[PDB]
């Protein structure tokens, strides 16, 4: 079957060259065009341009155009994206796609998984974990919100469970903000018996690979 | 260039129900001597790429179900879900590739419609850990609400916050189609010891008047 | 100025940039299409593949 592999996630400084690469399998890769297609997070799609690798005849759009330079080399079918100097406004989801075979264009067929490119002064660093105590006051509902504070980690993704994977049920892990440090910040909670706070455990376990940090952090009231 | 809108930007719908959602194109899109619309509809879930679901306006790609069909022609056009299932919560966009750049619509945003639900709201101030390291965050919880709208608001001794705090809030839970929301109001040691009392006020449709909860530092 | 013959392939839809029709002093009177690379294809105006190539161009044009 028809597939693209995009390269993997990148984290660049600003600055920073950069090129991307989406391989074909599956099919005659000079017989369709390929697009990339920027998404920007929280944001929509925006097509950047496409090419044709049969003669490497190139179209971007008004917008990109003299600022990320497509190509494609043939011989190993492969399409490229590429920059020359990153801005931290480049970071984003680029995604590579097959254009359809039919007249006069078509829509895109089939798409790579997308590669992350993240751009930032930050340097990799582990997060500190602070615990979100249960409130001493009694609530309504004969329930407790607990919790974890995973602050100034770079770059993305931390993972975090409760109790080694034992408790799963009333988690909310919440996406991470970006501060005007350039650290990242994310709260995890989980809702539980007020009556088992005296004698249950709850720890969460947090891990950040980038920065090989792992950390266990008892919550008590 | 030709500039493609949808609309609504977004979309709730119970579960079982119909969905529409519309698309515009600033030029006609219709290839006419092809006989062919020149406008395809793809859907993206959190985290995966974008699928083709429609092309040509109307033609469904191979494997995609019954439900989703489009229609329209020139310069309107329409995407519905006859019956929309757990699994359609996306985001929807048009696309024209009647010219190049094929440019898509900005994405609309279907997610479940369910009661209003008040959100639940905890404060945890700062741990004794981190006001050690000299920084003092304090968090505002918000549990299991609908619709998504809320509004955050941090008082310090009654004066209104202001750039100070950030927000996140969760996608739709996939069990009770509600929304969790967390804020956290960052301020220097400093700061905070300069003042007593530290309020969340919220307000939703889900709450008669502004819910407010605080501690004494 | 004139087409000495008529191209007799597949006209290059997604490689067209313009067109223009020559002199009627040509006894092979054309529509000449132009590629995004510069060359010519010089094609039968009478022709419904090229009728078609020229009123998806001048839907751009106008």
């Amino acid at each position: 079957e028809v597939q693209l592999v995009q390269s993997g996630a990148e984290v660049k400084k600003p600055g920073e060259s950069l090129k991307i690469s989406c391989k074909g399998s599956g099919y005659s890769f000079t017989s369709y065009w390929i697009g990339w297609v920027r998404q920007m997070p929280g944001k929509g799609l925006e097509w950047m341009g496409i090419i044709d690798p049969s003669d490497s005849d190139t179209r971007y759009s008004p917008s990109f155009q003299g600022q990320v330079t497509i190509s494609a080399d043939k011989s190993i079918s492969t399409a490229y994206l590429q920059w020359s100097s990153l801005k931290a406004s480049d970071t984003a989801m680029y995604y590579c796609a097959r254009v359809g075979p039919a007249d006069v264009w078509d829509s895109f067929d089939y798409w790579g998984q997308g590669t992350l490119v993240t751009v930032s002064s930050a340097s990799t660093k582990g997060p500190s974990v602070f615990p979100l105590a249960p409130s001493s006051k009694s609530t309504s509902g004969g329930t407790a919100a607990l919790g974890c504070l995973v602050k100034d980690y770079f770059p993305e993704p931390v993972t975090v469970s409760w109790n080694s994977g034992a408790l799963t049920s009333g988690v909310h892990t919440f996406p991470a903000v970006l501060q005007s440090s350039g650290l990242y910040s994310l709260s995890s909670v989980v809702t539980v018996p007020s009556s088992s706070l005296g004698t249950q455990t709850y720890i969460c376990n947090v891990n950040h690979k980038p920065s090989n940090t792992k950390v266990d952090k008892k919550v008590e009231p | 260039d030709i500039v493609m809108t949808q609309s609504p930007d977004s979309l709730a719908v119970s579960l079982g129900e119909r969905a529409t959602i519309n698309c515009k194109s600033s030029q006609s899109v219709l290839l006419s001597p092809w006989n062919s619309n020149q406008l395809a509809w793809y859907q993206q879930k959190p985290g995966q790429p974008p699928k083709l679901l429609i092309y040509g306006a109307s033609t469904r790609e191979s494997g995609v179900p019954d439900r989703f069909s489009g229609s329209g022609s020139g310069t309107d056009f329409t995407l519905t879900i006859s019956s929309l299932q757990a699994e359609d919560v996306a985001v929807y966009y048009c696309q024209q590739y009647y010219l190049i750049p094929s440019t898509f619509g900005q994405g609309t945003k279907v997610e479940i419609k369910r009661t209003v639900a008040a959100p639940s709201v905890f404060i945890f101030p700062p741990s004794d850990e981190q006001l050690k390291s000299g920084t003092a965050s304090v968090v505002c919880l918000l549990n299991n609400f609908y619709p998504r709208e809320a509004k955050v608001q941090w008082k310090v001794d009654n004066a209104l916050q202001s750039g100070n705090s950030q927000e996140s809030v969760t996608e739709q839970d996939s069990k009770d189609s509600t929304y969790s929301l967390s804020s956290t109001l960052t301020l220097s040691k400093a700061d905070y010891e300069k003042h007593k009392v530290y309020a969340c006020e919220v307000t939703h449709q889900g709450l008669s008047s502004p819910v407010t909860k605080s501690f004494n530092r | 100025e004139c087409c000495l013959e008529y191209f007799k392939g597949a006209i290059p839809l997604r490689k067209l940039k313009t067109w223009y029709q020559t002199s009627e002093d040509c006894s092979r009177d054309a529509i000449v299409f132009v590629t995004v690379q510069g060359r010519a294809i010089c094609s039968d105006p009478n022709n419904k593949r090229v009728k078609n190539a020229v009123k998806y161009l001048q839907s751009l044009e106008r």
